C-alpha cells in the first residue's frame, strides 16, 4: 500500500491527478502484454490496474469480456500472470500495481496464500470485484497482513454507513464508481460525485480514483476538478488493443498517444 | 446488514459487486414482507391452483416394484402447467417483482426450461420479459427458444465465456447491475446470492408439503426416503424442506454422473467438485485446478448448472441429507422403464432420481421401504435425445 | 336386441358386419354393468385422480378479455396426464377390457394422440396394445410413433385406401372381427357403432361435471355458453353432457373450416357434409358425390376424423347445440393470442374453440357473457407447424 | 331372386353344388373386367358375386382391398359399374348376379333408388357387408320391392334366434360364413358347419352358400358333402388377377383353369 501513499503525496506536491489505465494481463499474449504495460508506463501512467483472466468476469462489459477471451486464447493462466507481475515490478520500482480479481481466483488455493503471493511479487493493492463490503472480512484481513491495500468500491448512491465502512476498511485508494452497470467506454457516468468525494475526505478515506466509463481527457480533468485524486480508464485502453491486434507497432503508438493525452489532462 | 441469515453453515453468502447489494437487500425485505402478507399468499395460492393446476398427483407405481418390498410413489410435478416444477417459483417471484413495483423481468436459462417458465409467468402477469441464453444453448434448443418468443419474451444470445448457462448467469447479473430499479432478476434455481436460495426453497416447498399430506392419507405414515435430482437444487429443496425436521425421513439428492465420475465428465460438484465462490455464493463447483469455472456434463441438458445450492451443501455437511450420483446409462434405463411399465414419459433430469430409487429397490429387494421420487418434469422434450442414443447403440 | 338405444334420433346405429355384433353386445352389457358397479367406479376415479391428475384447473383468462364484457374461463384438459382429454376415456375403456377378461387392446389413430393415450393406459394396466395408423400419418408423426413404441405398444402402418385415419379405423375393425374374444377395440372418439358414442361420452363427462362445479363456486351461476372443438366429438360431448338439461346454457361445437368452407378444404361435415353410413354409424360425413369417403382437412391434424359423432348430429337437429366453423388462420390467431397473453400454449385443435370464443367477444364487446372454452390439449406438439407457417408468411 | 330359385332347382336335378366366384367390378380396368367375367362364366361359374369399388371395404382382407385400389386406379365409379352390370345381363340371361355392397353406396342416393337401379340392370341379389340383421329393415324391404334377394350372413356361431331371422328375412341364398375375420384365401375355416346347415333347412332358409377362405377343390366338395348348396371363392380368384396383371391372356387362361377345377369339384 505504501506505494500509493508516496504516489499521492508526490502528485499533491505537483498539483496533479493520477491517471491509471486498466489492462488484462496476457491480452493479446504474454510478450505483447508486457510491451503494452511498459508503453503505458513510459507514456505517463501513474499506477496500473491489472486484470487476471477469469472465466466469469461479471462486473465487466463486452470490451473487457473480450480481453479475457483473448488472454485465454493465448493460454494465459493465473500462474503466468504472477510471473508477469514479478517481472513488471522488477522493471519499475515505485509505480503502484493494483490487481482486479474475482473472488474464486483469490479463494481457490487459500485467501491468505493469495495475498502472500501478491506481496512476494510486489503487488500493492487488490480489488475483488464480486466481494462487497459485507463479505470483505477475510479478504481485507489477508490483504493487510501482507501489506496489500484492499480496494473498496464506493457506489454513486452510497449512504453514510457505507461511506464510513469504505473509509475505515480501505487503503491505497477508494474506488469511486461513476455509475451503476458494468465496465465500458460506451456508457459515461452522469451523476455529480463531489458530495461523495467530500464525505470520503471527511472520514479520512484513502484518496478517491473515479472509474467506469472514463474515455476522454475532459473526464480526467472533471474528476480532478470534483476533488478526486485521479481517474481509472479500462475499456478505452483495451479498445485500442482490440482495434490494433494485426499491428503491434501501431497498437503501441496509439496506446502511447492515448495515455499521454489522458495524463496531460490530470496536470491541468 | 440483512433480515435473514445469508449462510447455511459456511455455504452461501452475497458475493456480488457492491452496486447490486441494494437490489439484494430490497428483494430480501420484499420477500420477508410478502411471507407475512395473507393478500400475497392468497394471490400466490390462486395462481398455483387455478393457473398451474396444484395440487399435483401422487402416483403409486405398482408395475415397476412388483415382487419387491419397495412401495414407490411419484410426486407428479410433470403434470404442472409448463411440464416441470419450475412454474411454482416463477409465479411467486413474478408476484414479488409486482410487490416491488417492477414491471420487467430478467432471467437466465441453459436448456430453456427456466426461460420458458419465466416467459409464461411474465405473459400471465403482464411483465416485460428478457431472457439470456448462451449462444450454444440457443443453437441446440430451438423448440424452447420459439416457446419463449411465442410468449412475448425477448431471448438474447450470450457469446461471452463458454456461451452456455454460466455465461447467461453472468449476463443476467450484468444487466441487473444497471436496471434493478425497474427490473427483477428471476433466478432459476435455489442458488446464487442470498436471498435467492431461501426464496426459491420457500416458493417450491408446496412440493414436500403436499407430498407429506398425500402420503399420510394413503399410507398413514411418513416416507422412508424422498429422492430428487439435483441441478441447482430447486426441485430437491422443494421436496425436502417440509421433511427436514422429520428426522426419520431420508433425504436423497441425485447429481448427474454423466459418463462416470472417474471420467471427469459429470455434473456432481456437491460430492466430486471443490468449494469455490461464483455466481454470488460460496458452494461446491465444477472448476479447473487454478479456479476457472467449468461446465457440468450430463445426458440431461437441465442438469447443466455447474454448482449446487448452498442449502444442499450444508444439509450434506451435517449429514441430514445424502447425495449420490447416477450415470447417463442408468438415467436412460430408468426413462425406458417408466415409459414401458407406467405409461409416464419422465424428463431425463427426473430419470436420475427414478434410477436411484430403482437401484435402492433392486439392490435390496426384500427391504421394506416406502419411497417417494420427485418427478420434476415430463420427458416429451427428451424423446429425440433418447431415440438418437438407442439408434446409435443399435436397439 | 340391445340394452340401450343405439340411436340419437335418426343418427347412430350399429352398422358393422354381422360377425362383430356379439362384440358390440358384449361391450354394451359390460358397460351397463360397470356403470352400476361402485368397485369399477372407485377404480376409475382412483386412476383419474392419482394417475391422470383430475380435477383439472378452471383458469380465468383476464388479459385476453380486458376491456370487454366477456368473462372467459378455460377448462384445462391440457394439464391432464398425456396433455389432452383423451386420457380420461382410455382409462375407462382399459378398465372395461379388464372387466370383460381381455388383456389385449386394439386402437386406431390419425395424428397419434389417441395412439399415445391408448399406449399409456395399456402400459399402466398391463395390457398388450397394438395401434393401427395410416402409413402417411406414420411418416409425418414420428414423435408420437416413438412415444407409442417407448410405452411398449406395437404400431402397425396401414397402406390400404388413403393410408390415413379412416383406413386405420377400418383396419382396427378388421382385426377385431377375428380377435374380439381376447382383444378390446379402444375406439378413440364419441363415434362409431353403438355403444361407443355412449361409452365415450360417459367416460368424458367429468369434464362438464367439474366445469359446472367450478363455475358455481367461482361465479355463483352457470355459464352462458360452453365451447369446444369437434373432431369426432369426444371432448365436446364430455364438456356438454352435464349441461344438456340446463337449457339456459349454450352448447357450441366448433368444426375446422380449413382453408374456408367455400374451398371444400375443411373438416366440417356436421354443417357442410352429407349424412351417410360409415364406420358403424349413420352420421354426417365428408364424402364424394357418389358416396366414397373423403379426408377431413385442417391445419390441426387432430381434427382429421371425416365424420362426427351421432349425438352431435342429433343435438344439432333438435337445436339444443349450435355448430360453427373456424378457419386455419382464425385458429392460428387464437394460438398466438393465448401464448402471448396467458402463457398457455394451446393445441391447434383447442385453438379452434378459443378462436370462436374470441369472435363472440370481439364481435359484441359490450355483451355481458360468461364463457367456458374446453382447452382440450396442450400445443407443444404444434410449435413446428406454427413456426413453419409464420416463416413462410414472413412474420 | 327367381334366378337363384331356378338355378338351385336345376343344380338339385343335376346332383350338383354351385360354384360362385367373386371379383371386383372394374379390376384391373372396365374392359379387362368384362373379359374376366365372361371367362368365369364360360369356365363354369354357376352365379357371380360382384363388388362395387368402395373406399372403405371393412369386411375385406388385403387381396380384395388391393382389388378395390386397382379399380380406383382405373377411375372406376359406381355409375360405370352399373353400366357393366347392364352389359353382363344383356349377354347372359339366366346366371344369378349378386352384388357385394357397403352401406354408404346403397344409402348415398336413396336406398329405394339403389334397389330400383339393381332391378333395372338385372341384378338378382344384394349383400350389404356392414348392415347386420338388426339394421337390415329398410334394405331388405327395398330389395323385396324391386325383386332383389337380400342376402343375410349366418356366422359360424349363430344362435337359434339369428338362424330364425336369417331364415325368415333372406332370399336367394343364405351366406354361410366359414369363420370370423375378413375375406382371404390365407385363412381357411376350421369349424364344422353341418349343424347350421341342417337348422337353416329346418327353418326353410334360402339354400346356403359357404364363403370365406374357399381356395381349393377339396373345400368345394366339403361344402357340398356338409349339405350346403355350394361355395363362394373371392380372394383365390382375385389373386390370379393380381399375379397376372402384366399378361391379360395368361390371366384369362389361369382364371379358366381355376374356375373349371373348382366347378368340377361341385359335381362330385
Ligand atoms: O473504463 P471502464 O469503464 O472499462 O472501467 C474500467 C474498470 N476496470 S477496473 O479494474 O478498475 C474495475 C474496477 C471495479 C470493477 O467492478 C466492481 F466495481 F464491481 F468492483 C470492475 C473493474
Ligand atoms: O374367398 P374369400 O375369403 O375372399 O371370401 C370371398 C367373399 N366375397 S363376398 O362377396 O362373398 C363377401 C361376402 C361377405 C362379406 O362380408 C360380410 F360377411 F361381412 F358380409 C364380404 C365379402
Ligand atoms: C430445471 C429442472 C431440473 C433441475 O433444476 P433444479 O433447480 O435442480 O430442480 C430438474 N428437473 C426438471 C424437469 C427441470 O426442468
Ligand atoms: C383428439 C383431440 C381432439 C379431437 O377429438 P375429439 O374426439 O373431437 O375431442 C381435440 N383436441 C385435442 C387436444 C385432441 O387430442
Ligand atoms: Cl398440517
Ligand atoms: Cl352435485
Ligand atoms: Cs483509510
Ligand atoms: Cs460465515
Ligand atoms: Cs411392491
Ligand atoms: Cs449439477
Ligand atoms: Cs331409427
Ligand atoms: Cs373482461
Ligand atoms: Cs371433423
Ligand atoms: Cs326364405
Amino acid at each position: 500500500m505504501e506505494r500509493y501513499e508516496n504516489l499521492f503525496a508526490q502528485l499533491n506536491d505537483r498539483r496533479e491527478g493520477a491517471f491509471v489505465p486498466f489492462v488484462t494481463l496476457g491480452d493479446p499474449g504474454i510478450e505483447q502484454s508486457l510491451k503494452i504495460i511498459d508503453t503505458l508506463i513510459d507514456a505517463g501512467a501513474d499506477a496500473l490496474e491489472l486484470g487476471v483472466p477469469f472465466s466469469d468476469p461479471l462486473a465487466d462489459g463486452p470490451t473487457i469480456q473480450n480481453a479475457n477471451l483473448r488472454a485465454f486464447a493465448a493460454g494465459v493462466t493465473p500462474a503466468q500472470c504472477f510471473e508477469m507481475l514479478a517481472l513488471i515490478r522488477e522493471k519499475h520500482p515505485t509505480i503502484p500495481i493494483g490487481l482486479l480479481m474475482y473472488a474464486n481466483l483469490v479463494f481457490n488455493n487459500g485467501i491468505d496464500a493469495f495475498y502472500a503471493r501478491c506481496e512476494q511479487v510486489g503487488v500493492d493493492s487488490v480489488l475483488v470485484a464480486d466481494v462487497p463490503v459485507e463479505e470483505s472480512a477475510p479478504f481485507r484481513q489477508a490483504a493487510l497482513r501482507h501489506n496489500i491495500a484492499p480496494i473498496f468500491i464506493c457506489p454513486p448512491n452510497a449512504d453514510d454507513d457505507l461511506l464510513r465502512q469504505v473509509a475505515s476498511y480501505g487503503r491505497g485508494y477508494t474506488y469511486l464508481l461513476s455509475r451503476s452497470g458494468v465496465t465500458g467506454a460506451e456508457n459515461r457516468g452522469a451523476l455529480p460525485l463531489h458530495h461523495l468525494i467530500e464525505k470520503l475526505k471527511e472520514y479520512h478515506a484513502a484518496p478517491a480514483l473515479q472509474g467506469f466509463g472514463i474515455s476522454s481527457p475532459e473526464q480526467v480533468s472533471a474528476a480532478v476538478r470534483a476533488g478526486a485524486a485521479g481517474a481509472i480508464s479500462g475499456s478505452a485502453i483495451v479498445k485500442i488493443i482490440e482495434k490494433n491486434l494485426a499491428s503491434p507497432k501501431q497498437m503501441l503508438a496509439e496506446l502511447r498517444s492515448f495515455v499521454s493525452a489522458m495524463k496531460a489532462a490530470s496536470r491541468a | 446488514t440483512t433480515l435473514l441469515n445469508p449462510y447455511f453453515g459456511e455455504f452461501g453468502g452475497m458475493y456480488v459487486p457492491q452496486i447490486l447489494m441494494p437490489a439484494l437487500n430490497q428483494l430480501e425485505e420484499a420477500f420477508v414482507s410478502a411471507q407475512k402478507d395473507p393478500e400475497f399468499q392468497a394471490q400466490f395460492a390462486d395462481l398455483l391452483k387455478n393457473y398451474a393446476g396444484r395440487p399435483t398427483a401422487l402416483t403409486k407405481c405398482q408395475n415397476i416394484t412388483a415382487g419387491t418390498r419397495t412401495t414407490l410413489y411419484l410426486k407428479r410435478e410433470d403434470l404442472l402447467h409448463g411440464g416441470a416444477h419450475k412454474t411454482n417459483q416463477v409465479l411467486g417471484q413474478a408476484l414479488l417483482a409486482k410487490r416491488m413495483g417492477k414491471s420487467e423481468i430478467i432471467a437466465e436459462t441453459g436448456a430453456g426450461a427456466h426461460g420458458v417458465a419465466s416467459a409464461l409467468a411474465s405473459a400471465l402477469l403482464g411483465l416485460k420479459c428478457r431472457i439470456y441464453m448462451g449462444a450454444k444453448d440457443v443453437e441446440r434448443q430451438s423448440p424452447n427458444v420459439f416457446r419463449m418468443r411465442l410468449m412475448g419474451a425477448e431471448v438474447i444470445p450470450v457469446h461471452s465465456g463458454s456461451a452456455t448457462l454460466k455465461d447467461a448467469c453472468n449476463e443476467a447479473l450484468r444487466d441487473w447491475s444497471g436496471s434493478y430499479e425497474t427490473a427483477h432478476y428471476m433466478l432459476g434455481t435455489a442458488a446464487g446470492p442470498h436471498p435467492y436460495p431461501t426464496i426459491v426453497r420457500e416458493f417450491q416447498r408446496m412440493i414436500g408439503e403436499e407430498t407429506k399430506a398425500q402420503i399420510l392419507d394413503k399410507e398413514g405414515r411418513l416416507p422412508d426416503a424422498v429422492i430428487a435430482c439435483v441441478g441447482g437444487g430447486s426441485n430437491a429443496i422443494g421436496m425436502f424442506a417440509d421433511f427436514i425436521n422429520d428426522t426419520s425421513v431420508g433425504l436423497i439428492g441425485v447429481e448427474p454422473g454423466g459418463h462416470g465420475i472417474e471420467t471427469g465428465e459429470h455434473g456432481a460438484p456437491l460430492k466430486h467438485g471443490r468449494v469455490g465462490i461464483y455466481f454470488g455464493m460460496k458452494a461446491p463447483m465444477m472448476q479447473t485446478a487454478d479456479g476457472q469455472i467449468e461446465e457440468s456434463y450430463s445426458i440431461s441438458a437441465g442438469l447443466d448448472f455447474p454448482s449446487v445450492g448452498p442449502q444442499h451443501a450444508y444439509l450434506n455437511s451435517i449429514g441430514r441429507a445424502d447425495y449420490v450420483s447416477i450415470t447417463d446409462d442408468e438415467a436412460l434405463e430408468a426413462f425406458k422403464t417408466l415409459c414401458r411399465h407406467e405409461g409416464i414419459i419422465p424428463a431425463l433430469e427426473s430419470s436420475h432420481a427414478l434410477a436411484h430409487a430403482l437401484k435402492m429397490m433392486r439392490e435390496q429387494p426384500e427391504k421394506e421401504q416406502l419411497l417417494v421420487v420427485n418427478l420434476s418434469g415430463r420427458g416429451d422434450k427428451d424423446i429425440f435425445t433418447v431415440h438418437d442414443i438407442l439408434k446409435a447403440r443399435g436397439e
